[PDB]
């Protein structure tokens, strides 16, 4: 029942006062089993009958669908939760159970009606006060209030995370090789001690809780191998993900969107690529939990995404610290890569799939060192340190990228992985001029206004040229401009720009782009033979830079 | 230990609020650490631990001041800093040191145990909320709120000012002739004395402050003596290839933005024409008139330049090649307060970030030693690389604040 453990005080946000909102009548039989649900939660202290002093006001609900044959009540305290402090979500993410390591007995405690029990500060108790309406018009409201913690409230889960830690602080710091883990309302026990002994520690902290109002129900994972924790199944040798099921409705309400939009952050956490952006933005456009809303193009497409996700069947083995931890990384699509960390061959540990937007344009390597970078925080979150890495790529091609790149960057400890798509660079942009190479003077430019200008050289040999561009930016006709001066020109050049804007995106030495014009540029800069981008000052005297303008250029 | 003491009523600046920093995650090595400094810390009283209903944090983390010691917790600060009252007239320090920099000699002692007495005005407390990762979140984190000064903060040596003056006033009798400054938990010590005669006097000033009650550790040194400039230097294959007349009249047009006594025409000129790059052309004697006049120009101090201590001080670095780095600090765009080029590396300091990171450190002790603050790092990295290393090779007790960037072609024209 109300544990009598000490309450925390929960401020309002500073300046707002509390919720009072208007409830809106349900059905006679919903009504009378709203009242009979508080009749019974009033015997049981959790809530309290109020009075006529009482300023606010909470919308109550009535879910139609039982769940474990419970028809309960649904309040809104979306209101509440806005004038509610903020609190601290400890937490950097959830767990992963590549992160635990195999304890020969385990035990998942469930805790019944958890929120229930912890109490509330009986201050902010008059601000989570809601109404059951009446049956016959003729009599008033049946006002209730908290005394412990809601539901859906913005604290009760923060709250009880710490009501939890300090009443489990005694019993950890007494058997301390036992280990115990705390999520929601699913309690994890595990050791090295046999059967007997280790379920006398069971019934110990059973009891410790019992001694503080928490109740274990009989709904004890007695040791039998399948122990489901937070959404997995902890098996003796391996885990495995239970399988997530959402739900598959032509007529969804603004609460079945929004439970959606929870399982799915769930979700989220165990699988990538979940997005919930659009069906997140249905909720912000509508009130009252009960009025239907219709989903749209993006929402409706990301649920049969994520629902694909959702369908590829997770597993792993547990995690053992006299070992090293090695991580191995592949290419994909040429923006795809994937890893597996592991500490036995072909045992796998965490297996993930990394794509990510390296910027406008892109390069390959430059690509292989991110996704490093994030597979090492990923580690570092689990095991507390770095896996070892193994990467597809030559030493002396990593050597020759960092030595040249104006930007520092580092990749630890890694070996070379001889196997198929290996990642390298397509094109050494020459240092110094080629002797005899032709040497093309080259510019372009536009107009804002019209969307047009012109793109073309004047090399050594005296040749020339000019285009006329359409719906072009004075700068995408200087890239074009490099364009030209490639094409017509033969296995060697010596372009020369004005260009600072193309001259970086050039110097990087750009495998990708989301700019076609790029893609080309790099496309042909693979194929010729001894490249070399020069850079002059613009508006200027300079060489042949001073001509090719004139022709270039609107009214002079 | 805690003197009983009146508490100081400090305050956010108006509008604003406490810091809410995410904590980034730590490795094993250094969450044990962390702990251990943290549960003796709470017997001494020091920091109480708190509860959820405290919105606040700040990050904290473990370095390690030199070779195999004992780690030394860091708080990140930065953020509290800035939305902390800047205070009436009591200083961090005093009106800076001009010859701080000028000395023989200088040593770094870390002073921030001596905030460690002093209590903390009790409301002013839920803003040092700092919380401890636990590897795999298997546990809550560790939740803990500071009682005493901190050592991070700005408002402790604001506040033991006082305490401190008074601690030093004989020192400084005795000893007239050394300079003595204080940048939050640091004492910077200079006198123009020989280093095995300075390694005394240090000593002398530890065993002193280690009799008035402050605990002071073994010591760091540098020699503003020593300290020099990097200019702008130009090439000696001058006016010969095509090529060349070009990067040339193309780093000079760029420094005119520094100094616009250089000229362009007698060299733009012999680049008139539509001639290959490869062309080896005639270096005329109207050009030589003007590269000796622009050669000049260089090997010279620039105009105008002078320290405003109301604007922030900002430094770029660029990477430079082999174990070469160069910077500069200016306040206003191109009117630089001094250019230099950071160089040390090769073999087992052959690593980016750690280069970098000693880097920046490098240029912010010179800031201090020399305007007395930290100036805004431009840092040539992107924000995810860096964040995942800097603290595996960070040694110092404060923390810069830094933005990142792309270097253009700058890097050929500062080299």
């Amino acid at each position: 029942p109300i544990s009598p453990i000490e309450t925390v005080p929960v401020k309002l946000k500073p300046g707002m006062d509390g919720p009072k909102v208007k409830q809106w009548p349900l059905t006679e039989e919903k009504i009378k089993a709203l009242v009979e649900i508080c009749t019974e939660m009033e015997k049981e202290g959790k809530i309290s009958k109020i009075g006529p002093e009482n300023p606010y006001n909470t919308p109550v609900f009535a879910i139609k669908k039982k769940d474990s044959t419970k028809w309960r009540k649904l309040v809104d305290f979306r209101e509440l939760n806005k004038r509610t402090q903020d609190f601290w979500e400890v937490q950097l993410g959830i767990p992963h159970p590549a992160g635990l390591k195999k304890k020969k007995s385990v035990t998942v405690l469930d805790v019944g009606d958890a929120y229930f029990s912890v109490p509330l500060d009986e201050d902010f108790r008059k601000y989570t006060a809601f109404t059951i309406p009446s049956i016959n018009n003729e009599t008033p409201g049946i006002r209730y209030q908290y005394n412990v913690l809601p539901q859906g409230w913005k604290g009760s889960p923060a709250i009880f995370q710490s009501s939890m830690t300090k009443i489990l602080e005694p019993f950890k710091k007494q058997n301390p090789d036992i280990v115990i883990y705390q999520y929601i309302d699913d309690l994890y026990v595990g050791s090295d001690l046999e059967i007997g002994q280790h379920r006398t520690k069971i019934e110990e902290l059973r009891q410790h809780l019992l001694r503080w109002g928490l109740t274990t129900p009989d709904k004890k994972h007695q040791k039998e191998p399948p122990f489901l924790w937070m959404g997995y199944e902890l098996h003796p040798d391996k885990w495995t993900v239970q399988p997530i099921v959402l739900p598959e409705k032509d007529s969804w309400t603004v609460n079945d969107i929004q439970k959606l939009v929870g399982k799915l952050n769930w979700a989220s956490q165990i699988y990538p690529g979940i997005k919930v952006r659009q069906l997140s933005k249905l909720l912000r456009g509508t009130k009252a939990l009960t009025e239907v809303i219709p989903l749209t193009e993006e929402a409706e497409l990301e649920l049969a995404e994520n629902r694909e996700i959702l369908k590829e069947p997770v597993h792993g083995v547990y995690y053992d610290p006299s070992k090293d931890l090695i991580a191995e990384i592949q290419k994909q699509g040429q923006g795809q890569w994937t890893y597996q960390i592991y500490q036995e061959p072909f045992k796998n540990l965490k297996t993930g799939k990394y794509a990510r937007m390296r910027g406008a344009h892109t390069n390959d390597v430059k690509q292989l060192t991110e996704a490093v970078q994030k597979i090492t925080t990923e580690s570092i979150v689990i095991w507390g340190k770095t896996p070892k890495f193994k990467l597809p790529i030559q030493k002396e091609t990593w050597e020759t990228w960092w030595t040249e790149y104006w930007q520092a960057t580092w990749i630890p400890e890694w070996e070379f992985v001889n196997t198929p798509p290996l990642v390298k660079l397509w094109y050494q942009l020459e240092k110094e001029p080629i002797v005899g190479a032709e040497t093309f003077y080259v510019d372009g430019a536009a107009n804002r206004e019209t969307k047009l200008g012109k793109a073309g050289y004047v090399t050594n040999k005296g040749r020339q040229k000019v285009v006329p561009l359409t719906n072009t930016t004075n700068q995408k006709t200087e890239l074009q401009a490099i364009y030209l001066a490639l094409q017509d020109s033969g296995l060697e050049v010596n372009i020369v720009t004005d260009s600072q804007y193309a001259l970086g995106i050039i110097q990087a030495q750009p495998d990708k782009s989301e700019s076609e014009l790029v893609n080309q540029i790099i496309e042909q800069l693979i194929k010729k033979e001894k490249v070399y981008l020069a850079w002059v000052p613009a508006h200027k005297g300079i060489g042949g830079n001073e001509q090719v303008d004139k022709l270039v250029s609107a009214g002079i | 230990p805690i003197s009983p003491i009146e508490t100081v009523p400090v305050k956010l600046k108006p509008g604003m609020d406490g810091p809410k920093v995410k904590q980034w995650p730590l490795t094993e090595e250094k969450i044990k650490a962390l702990v251990e400094i943290c549960t003796e810390m709470e017997k001494e009283g020091k920091i109480s631990k708190i509860g959820p209903e405290n919105p606040y944090n700040t990050p904290v983390f473990a370095i390690k001041k030199k070779d195999s010691t004992k780690w030394r917790k860091l708080v990140d600060f930065r953020e509290l800093n800035k939305r902390t009252q800047d205070f009436w007239e009591v200083q961090l320090g005093i009106p800076h040191p001009a010859g701080l920099k000028k000395k023989k000699s200088v040593t770094v002692l870390d002073v921030g145990d001596a905030y460690f007495s002093v209590p903390l005005d009790e409301d002013f407390r839920k803003y040092t909320a700092f919380t401890i990762p636990s590897i795999n979140n298997e546990t809550p984190g560790i939740r803990y709120q500071y009682n005493v000064l901190p050592q991070g903060w700005k408002g402790s040596p604001a506040i033991f000012q006082s305490s401190m003056t008074k601690i030093l006033e004989p020192f400084k009798k005795q000893n007239p002739d050394i300079v003595i400054y204080q940048y939050i938990d640091d004492l910077y010590v200079g006198s123009d004395l020989e280093i095995g005669q300075h390694r005394t006097k240090i000593e002398e000033l530890r065993q002193h402050l280690l009799r008035w009650g402050l605990t002071t550790p073994d010591g760091y040194e540098l020699h503003p003596d020593k300290w020099t400039v990097q200019p702008i230097v130009l090439p000696e294959k001058d006016s010969w290839t095509v090529n060349d007349i070009q990067k040339l009249v193309g780093k000079l047009n760029w420094a005119s933005q520094i100094y616009p006594g250089i000229k362009v025409r007698q060299l733009s000129k012999l680049l008139r024409g539509t001639k290959a790059l490869t062309e080896v052309i005639p270096l005329t004697e109207e050009a030589e008139l003007e590269l000796a006049e622009n050669r000049e120009i260089l090997k010279e101090p620039v105009h105008g330049v002078y320290y405003d201590p109301s604007k922030d001080l900002i430094a770029e670095i660029q990477k430079q090649g082999q174990g070469q780095w160069t910077y500069q600090i200016y306040q206003e765009p191109f009117k630089n307060l001094k250019t230099g080029k950071y160089a040390r590396m090769r073999g087992a300091h052959t690593n980016d970030v750690k280069q970098l990171t000693e880097a920046v450190q490098k240029i912010t002790t010179e800031s201090i030693v020399i305007w007395g603050k930290t100036p805004k790092f431009k840092l040539p990295i992107q924000k995810e690389t860096w964040e995942t290393w800097w603290t595996e090779y960070w040694q110092a007790t404060w923390i810069p604040e830094w933005e990142f960037v792309n270097t253009p072609p700058l890097v050929k024209l500062w080299y």
